[PDB]
């Protein structure tokens, strides 16, 4: 085969030259701009390559590590826009040092919760900031961020009764939850509470009650889901209903034959990475929202009988997507990003880790199966598809918390 | 007022008619984490907007900050809300407040707070007449702005606003055609209005879109459109299509029609077909190509059709 120092790539063959977009002679704003993309992507591409040549491809973790280790402490008032999402910020960072194996000091980790208590509203659930009334979002990301630190002391800050109280306050009789009191209504409502609700064990049988069918509704003609009733699929609110629906055991409400062949078509054959929504363009975070489907759907489609899965990839192509991340999501100077050209941030990074874990570890049952694209350095921690956090810590926090009672409820 | 690039504006720490109120610095902690270095305007206006906040104040003053804090950060949540709290205590005039949340919107389309405040608006006021000639304009500049696109389905749907809207997709359409927003828009409007099921309205769907893909083949928003309005009732059901697209296979073999005729296979063999045999060898020798040639990317995806049918159908 080869020498262990080139590693032949799916995105440097020369048959994907004939994946270019065929746009018919009829040009629209659409086509202009994913014929520009592609444009940039294929230079990036043969930059790679040197004739029979092709050397291992390499996630720059050090530099990753330095600049996740620098936003945790301080940010430029370029983040001013970010004022109230800072537990976001906190869990984008924290995942990200997760996914590539940096411990958190423990210094760091008080530092952490002690911030994240302060974000923690009376009324229950958690703001943007300090003094921020509570919104579902960085409730999401503060929970999330406390069981990657996983400490008691972490644990601890939440305020369980208050949090199911504040859940309570933002659900609406058709099943849907508001984001914040007063708030708007969308999928991201409703993951954000299966999420927080279920890693805390304050899961209450009414609690939930007409949200899977709500998100069912949200499910349109393309076969992914929308924000909300009628509206356009798109790879953020599809990860947010089916992972809402798995936590909640109801898959089964969606048509996954369609939504299988909807995440899949999302998969742009020339840059290898994922659009968001058809006929838009590819970008790197969507390697979580939409790639993180595929072991969703596994899963559901495997608590079925299906006799026709994989037992060793996902129903995606795996290489490609780590070429797309890997060859045009760094930044030079650290950080990960959407697509050449853009500028790093921690968000892009979060996402792009997320799922660069995703595409290179299979697991389902005692199969396990791992494709490591590039140095084997390459390999990240897993992530849980449901909750974007380590599988370990998904265990840990809902085995700590499933010895708590559910508040005032038995 | 004064706007915070204004030539004149003045800092709130420096204003005699805020003298008499003390800011209230963020608590951040003694060893903060993930600390913006906000500039000295931005902190300004925040250590007031936390005093009122928490004094609740309902005042005239305090309704002004707001405005202040929306421009630093119209992503902040808690400013909004409050704006809102005071919108209606100081009984503020609506239409003048919708004149505000245009600007706004114009200047920054890409937010939920900025949208969900003039659905508000729009709600309290029980008036849309602004509505689709505002967002039209939005979507003039991003035909594709997700926030619009669902403002506008609440706005037809809250207030029967249906005439009209098939014609502005048509018109959409006809500007660019691969606009997937705009073919949603379309199943929209027609699920809600005649439906489906009426079978003259189904075939000048089938049609137009047919037109469309002929136009431009490789454009995927129609082809998922077709599939879209004919899946529920199955596509085994439309025994024409599949020879129309048989006819165009040669000439036109994208991975979209390929694939569409393995879809058709499918359901096909999922309704008793006769010839099951032969529709499962078709089948399978097209998710190969699919698989090895036509649409690799999918090859797993293409790989598992092929375990399926053969799940189900081989006897
Ligand atoms: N929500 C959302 C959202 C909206 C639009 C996008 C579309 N998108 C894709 N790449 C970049 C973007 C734009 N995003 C960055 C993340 N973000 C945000 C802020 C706070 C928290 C979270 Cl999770 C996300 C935003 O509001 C806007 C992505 C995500
Ligand atoms: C838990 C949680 C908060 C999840 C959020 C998931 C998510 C990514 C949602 C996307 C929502 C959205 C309005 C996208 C369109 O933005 P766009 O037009 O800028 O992007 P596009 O061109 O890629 O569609
Ligand atoms: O992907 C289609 C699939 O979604 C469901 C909801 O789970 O319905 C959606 O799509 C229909 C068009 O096929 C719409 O009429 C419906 O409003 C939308 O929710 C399933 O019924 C369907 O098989
Ligand atoms: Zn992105």
């Amino acid at each position: 085969s080869s020498p262990v120092w080139s590693e032949p790539l799916y995105s440097l063959r020369p048959e994907h030259a004939r994946e270019r977009l065929q746009d018919d002679s009829v040009e629209t704003v659409t086509s202009i701009e994913q014929a520009k993309v592609e444009e940039k992507i294929q230079e990036v591409f043969s930059s790679y390559k040197f004739n029979h040549l092709v050397p291992r491809l390499v996630l720059q973790r050090e530099k990753h590590f330095h600049y996740l280790k620098r936003g945790l402490r301080q940010l430029t008032d370029a983040y001013e826009c970010l004022d109230a999402s800072r537990p976001w910020l906190c869990y984008w960072i924290l995942h990200s040092l997760e996914l590539l194996d940096e411990p958190i000091p423990q210094i760091v980790a008080t530092d952490v919760c002690q911030f994240l208590e302060l974000c923690q509203s009376p009324e229950g659930g958690f703001g943007g900031g300090p003094g921020q009334y509570p919104h579902l979002a960085p409730t999401y990301a503060a929970v999330n961020a406390l069981c990657i630190i996983g400490t008691e002391e972490a644990y601890d800050i939440i305020n369980r009764e208050k949090l199911l109280q504040y859940l309570y306050s933002l659900k609406q009789p058709d099943g849907s939850f508001l984001m914040h009191v007063g708030g708007e209504v969308d999928v991201r409502s409703a993951y954000c509470a299966a999420s927080v609700a279920s890693l805390t064990n304050i899961i209450t049988p009414d609690l939930f009650e007409g949200t899977a069918e709500w998100i069912a509704r949200c499910q349109n003609w393309e076969g992914g889901i929308g924000g909300v009733p009628g509206m356009e699929a798109h790879g953020g609110y599809t990860f947010c209903g089916l992972a809402a629906l798995v936590i909640l055991k109801r898959e089964r409400s969606l048509n996954l034959k369609s939504l299988l062949q909807w995440v899949t078509s999302r998969q742009m054959r020339f840059e290898g990475g994922f659009q968001g929504r058809c006929n838009k363009l590819v970008d790197g975070c969507y390697s979580f929202w939409q790639a993180g489907l595929l072991p969703l759907l596994h899963r559901a489609l495997h608590a079925q009988g299906d006799p026709a899965l994989s037992m060793s990839h996902w129903m995606f192509h795996q290489q490609a997507l780590q070429e797309y991340i890997l060859m045009c999501c760094q930044c030079p100077a650290g950080g990960l990003l959407d697509k050449p050209g853009k500028s790093r941030d921690f968000y892009h990074t979060c996402y792009c880790l997320s799922g660069l874990s995703i595409a290179q570890h299979f697991g389902s049952g005692a199969m396990l199966h791992d494709v490591v694209l590039g140095v084997p350095e390459n390999a990240l921690q897993p992530t849980h598809p449901v909750y974007n956090i380590g599988p370990d810590k998904v265990i840990q926090a809902t085995t700590y918390f499933l010895q708590k009672p559910v508040p005032g409820f038995e | 007022f004064v706007s915070l690039d204004s030539p004149s504006y003045v800092l709130y720490r420096d204003r005699a008619e805020w003298a008499d109120i003390d800011p209230v610095p963020q608590n951040d902690g003694p060893n903060p984490v993930v600390q913006i270095i906000y500039s000295d305007k931005f902190r300004d206006v925040y250590d007031y907007f936390r005093a009122v906040l928490q004094r609740d104040e309902r005042s005239e003053r305090a309704f002004k900050l707001t405005r202040d804090a929306i421009e630093l950060n119209a992503a902040n949540y808690t400013v909004w809300h409050f704006r809102r709290v005071l919108l209606k205590s100081l009984q503020k005039d609506l239409h003048e407040e919708m004149n505000y949340i245009t600007a706004i919107i114009e200047e920054q389309p890409k937010n939920y707070q900025v949208w969900h405040h003039r659905r508000v608006l729009v709600e309290w006021l029980r008036d849309p007449s602004q509505e689709l000639e505002f967002i039209a304009d939005i979507l003039n500049q991003d035909a594709k702005n997700y926030h619009a696109w669902q403002h506008r389905q609440w706005v037809i749907q809250e207030f029967k606003l249906w005439d009209n809207e098939l014609q502005y997709v048509d018109q959409l359409l006809k500007e660019d055609v691969r606009n997937n927003s705009v073919w949603n828009q379309r199943y929209f409007v027609i699920s809600n209005t005649t439906g489906y099921n009426d079978r003259a309205v189904l075939e000048r769907e089938v049609q137009y879109t047919l037109e469309m893909i002929k136009l431009v083949p490789h454009n995927e928003s129609a082809w998922n459109y077709l599939k879209g309005i004919l899946q529920d009732r199955g596509l085994s059901k439309y025994p024409n299509l599949l020879n129309q697209l048989l006819d165009l296979q040669p000439s036109h073999s994208s991975p979209y029609l390929i694939a569409f005729l393995v879809d058709i296979y499918e359901d096909m063999l999922e309704n008793q077909c006769d010839n099951k045999e032969d529709i499962l060898n078709k089948a399978l020798e097209l998710c190969e190509i699919l698989a090895k040639e036509k649409d690799t990317i999918r090859k797993e995806y293409w790989r598992y059709i092929g375990r399926s049918l053969q799940s189900k159908h081989s006897t």
